[PDB]
């Protein structure tokens, strides 16, 4: 998972 | 490497490298990349060589885009990230020159890994424990709202056990970072409920  | 979700380092001569990341959050417009680099497990620890965030990334639930980042490194040494959108074909990119670390800096960066890194271990372990109860509650909630089909489930179990991933999710929001073995608890709280369900739908025969 990538956070923005 | 760069950092994924709950500020972790991902690790990725002349050597090329690729991964597929998702998206954290459902409906997510953009990505942010962040570059860490250092012989830490801690994205916190290593220093941030830059961060450039990629968006008009279509709106989808949490696991659902595929997203390709390349870390291109030729014997000069100067790195090229660039993040690709599987599906819609943008992508963004950033390059790092090799023009300032010195060797026993570098040699005492190494040192600290090895004296340190083995806590950086263990608070990854205590880290994945919060993302996997996360996906946990999420996968859960759909199950018990996902199938029309699965509404066979009785609707007293199916009310407790719902009230009960309601009061995590509460829980998870209010408290941002908790011990392993909270996280651990928590999971074990809501398996108790929904196992038996589970065991109960397959238990027909």
């Amino acid at each position: 998972l990538l956070t923005g | 490497g760069l950092e994924t979700a709950g500020g972790v380092m991902t690790k990725l001569i002349p050597t090329k490298k690729n991964q597929i990341f998702t998206t954290y959050a459902d409906n997510q417009p953009g990505v942010l990349i962040q570059v860490y680099e250092g012989e830490r497990a801690m994205t916190k620890d290593n220093n941030l060589l830059g961060k450039f965030q990629l968006e008009g990334i279509p709106p989808a639930p949490r696991s659902v885009p595929q997203i390709e980042v390349t870390f291109d490194i030729d014997a000069n040494g100067i790195l090229n990230v660039t993040a690709l959108d599987k599906g819609t074909g943008k992508q963004n990119q950033i390059t790092i020159t090799n023009d300032r670390l010195s060797k026993d800096d570098i040699d005492r960066m190494v040192n600290d890994a090895e004296k340190y890194k083995e806590e950086d271990e263990q608070n990854k372990n205590r880290i994945e424990a919060r993302n996997n109860l996360e996906n946990y509650c999420y996968n859960v909630k759909n199950t018990l709202q996902d199938e029309n089909l699965k509404t066979k489930i009785p609707k007293d179990d199916s009310e407790k056990c719902m009230k009960t991933v309601k009061s995590v999710l509460d829980w998870l929001e209010k408290n941002q970072t908790a011990e392993t073995e909270e996280y651990n608890e928590k999971e074990k709280d809501i398996s108790s409920v929904y196992n038996p369900i589970m065991t109960k739908i397959y238990q027909g025969a």
